[PDB]
């Protein structure tokens, strides 16, 4: 009824429905090997009603691995890179019994990596820094290191192609948050940095945005995603002095400026997170750890839903949950139901004849 | 259930198992055969209380669960005096 | 600029044009000003105008949204009527 | 580097290096016949060596031993079929390039066969048991025609129930009177060694995995069966069996009568006669046709398989996972080695320390 | 039958023979009763003594092992110890 607790997953999202793969968890007793979530099971967890299925996949799948990067388009999942027990990978898998797909793309792809970011645009999908081995950008070493490479895939002909960079690249990173606005692909922090960048994905020009005022205290393993077209979302991270976060920040794009985000959350802070917006004005955020990662042993890993009220909920949501609320008082009660309203509304939706029976 | 426990008498330990049933006054002849003290010489603590002779060792507080062999729980002696356990040694901090 | 949205039983509601948008079927409605509900009563309507106003108002608030009350006694009807106007 | 997916591959290992050879997995294809790998048992990490000489064909279903370094490989099934080739490879050598030996022996070798088990005894490797084809000679056992290969396979086949000795010494093929019921004709049975006594358990016979125990004495060349009071593990086959102390064996994984595959652990008591199952961590990693090796810091070490019903090629979960179950406790300079690498940010061994930090680099 | 092992500040542990034959440098230099330790301090002798029961304790259990918890501050001091002791 409920994922195992997990972090370093991947969440995606249609709207309505999270899609949740991957990961690992702390064993029980003190050990040197992390425990990696079976590959074989695929978690869907519905934002309306707050329960979990658990579906097993067959087919080419991926193997079980941490930090991977993942993008839902159309209820279609690309998953590229991440780690596993013997190191790091490239390998590039597509997901519409569901069925993995190992795809062999045109092009060169990138090297192995992890805890990198991802940006989807018009068709293409671009992704951006990263950690790993050795293979357009530069590569500094910490035997792996940091990435700045930007290689992006086309899904329809499926070519690794590399954009031209004009303006200042971002510095070598890894655990860094990618979130897309319009043409606009934001990072922000990782290493624990402060800078905010965007790439005009239409132009392929890097730009860097100085925000003034109050902002976010500098972060790896956080969580950015956009909760309208002129606002984005920063929850969780982790210090340069390691200290958890708990803190959720709104980005104004067009006033360039941060305001902090209050929330019932402030006791359960999370890094190496996912997060979701759904189609309510939420933003889903699960896994991650509360505890201090880098100490294998003594991880805290969770398998909890923070929900974030960013943005009202519609009248037909909050309409309905007077109805769900008010069930056995309204079923004894009438009203009127002119037929023209219904019909627009079921040409809108469709209506089931097989229910209730 | 077995309970893996310490008695310390001022600097000497004691490493010995018992059960939860076995009495206290048990657990002095224990003692008595690795120290050389009649019982009735001895008298055996908790943190700070004392414990009767007839109790038995879950009853005084010793379960099992916090009892283990990798964490025995410890147990003041005192002979005929005051109980006084010297603390061991102190490990560098990083 | 303001729009007026017209209930079943002739009440005339004056809203600002931009909060009238909330609904989708207004605003495609309004695309190319008055509109017309054959069948929304205006007590229903009137409610849709103060979700309007509700939903603009916390729309990328800083502080935390209030509750939007729904009487047990209208809850279907404001469903039906927000699943057609879209909002 | 890292080793692909594979089942029916070989494992041995002298409680400190596991040795990985052979196998296949679904594009049928048998990995590349030339590598060996090596896995670190302490430092976790894969090395990877190439071989040279009579390398054998690469195959699935074959039986290895490690004595005193040395691996000894007999039997398994290429793609051409199975064979009852004897081939050894030192490891003790320093060549950068192993050099693979074929070995003929004197005497009268096994009947060509894959799927069967070893026991290891002063001098001598006991084999018993597999699937393959008629023997081409005079035999002291059991050979059963499996009925469905008569009309689905290019040339019949069944299982056996030979005992076969290879002195080491002289390489010389002979064959024991034993004594007592042997148990019936079987393969993919799991073997066992614990002193003089060879233990087998399970396997595939007719129709439906078994769960028999049987061992057979090995300086009375007596047969036993051993009927165990209270519960036992399901029938199975591909399962591993590996023993943990002097008086206690292993069990893991297989394959049921009904097809299911298995993630349950067991712990067989020699002196005790019964079984106790085991607690461990991959209860939703079930494995079958993997492998098993014992450690010197009281861990199992399973390696390779398939997580559902491979009998479906098209489908089969091969895995290159390794999974480790603690059935004893560790000692004490490895359990503070772990400690001081558990925490290499807060303070030769220490420094190698393990390999594939997911974290690292955050 | 017990066993005496005396750490570097004086401090007496006092455990079962069965269970100090663990270590094997203890068993040579009983075979060669008490040993003095002038080099392994309390804080570390005592963590050595709790291993010698942890290790008899679950050998041969049939059942999984429990953690054998070991602090940071400690580790190093443990190592050398463990080491020292064959154990």
């Amino acid at each position: 009824a409920c994922p195992a607790e997990r972090s370093g997953h991947v969440a995606v999202s249609d709207g309505r429905h999270m899609f949740v793969w991957g990961g690992y968890k702390s064993n029980q007793v003190r050990g040197l090997y992390d425990f990696y979530l079976p590959r074989e099971e695929l978690w869907i967890y519905n934002m309306e009603t707050g329960r979990w299925k658990k579906i097993n996949t067959e087919g080419d799948v991926p193997p079980s691995m941490s930090g991977s990067c993942a993008v839902c388009v159309d209820r279609v999942l690309y998953l590229f890179g991440g780690h596993h027990s013997r190191g790091n990978t490239n390998k590039f898998y597509m997901l519409d019994v569901l069925q993995w797909e190992r795809i062999d793309c045109q092009g060169i792809p990138p090297s192995s990596k992890d805890k990198l970011g991802v940006w989807v645009y018009k068709n293409k999908l671009i992704f951006f820094g990263g950690y790993g081995y050795l293979p357009l950008g530069t590569f500094e070493f910490d035997p792996r290191g940091w990435n700045d490479h930007v290689h992006i895939l086309d899904t329809e002909t499926f070519t690794w192609s590399q954009p031209i960079t004009t303006g200042k690249a971002p510095s070598p990173r890894a655990a860094h948050a990618c979130a897309t606005v319009g043409n606009r692909g934001f990072v922000f922090g990782g290493r624990r940095m402060n800078d905010l960048h965007y790439l005009n994905l239409d132009t392929w020009e890097w730009n860097e945005l100085i925000p003034q005022g109050i902002c976010p205290v500098g972060r790896s393993w956080h969580s950015l995603t956009p909760v309208s077209s002129d606002h984005l979302f920063l929850f969780g991270g982790f210090t340069t002095d390691k200290q958890p976060l708990s803190d959720a920040w709104t980005y104004c794009i067009s006033k360039n400026e941060w305001i902090q985000f209050n929330h019932p959350y402030t006791e359960k802070p999370r890094l190496w997170h996912t997060a979701c917006a759904s189609d309510e004005g939420e933003v889903i955020v699960f896994g991650g750890c509360a505890n201090n990662l880098l100490v294998h042993h003594r991880a805290a890993h969770s398998n909890e839903i923070l929900i974030f009220s960013v943005q009202p909920k519609s009248l037909v949501r909050l309409s309905l949950e007077a109805v769900i609320c008010f069930k056995e008082m309204l079923a004894n009660s009438w009203n009127c139901l002119p037929k023209h309203l219904l019909h627009s509304v079921n040409q809108r939706f469709g209506s089931n004849n097989t229910s209730g029976s | 259930m077995d309970v893996f426990l310490m008695i310390r008498r001022h600097k000497t330990t004691i490493f010995t198992d018992a059960k939860e049933s076995s009495t206290v006054f048990e657990l002095k002849r224990i003692v008595e055969g690795i120290l050389k003290r009649p019982p009735d010489e001895q008298r055996l603590y908790k943190d700070d209380q004392l414990l009767d002779d007839g109790k038995t060792l879950g009853e005084c507080g010793f379960t099992s669960q916090t009892a283990r062999p990798q964490a025995p729980a410890t147990v003041g002696l005192a002979f005929r005096e005051a109980l006084c356990i010297e603390p061991f040694s102190s490990p560098p901090e990083l | 600029m303001y729009v007026k949205l017209i209930s079943s039983d002739g009440h005339e509601f004056i809203v600002k044009r931009e909060h009238a948008l909330t609904s989708g079927t207004i605003k495609a409605m309004l695309s190319g000003n008055e509109v017309n509900f054959r069948e929304i009563p205006s007590h229903v309507l009137s409610k849709v105008c103060m979700y309007f106003t509700y939903k603009v108002r916390y729309t990328n608030s800083s502080t935390e949204i209030p509750e939007f009350p729904i009487a047990p006694e209208i809850a279907l009807e404001l469903l039906m009527a927000a699943n057609f106007l879209d909002c």
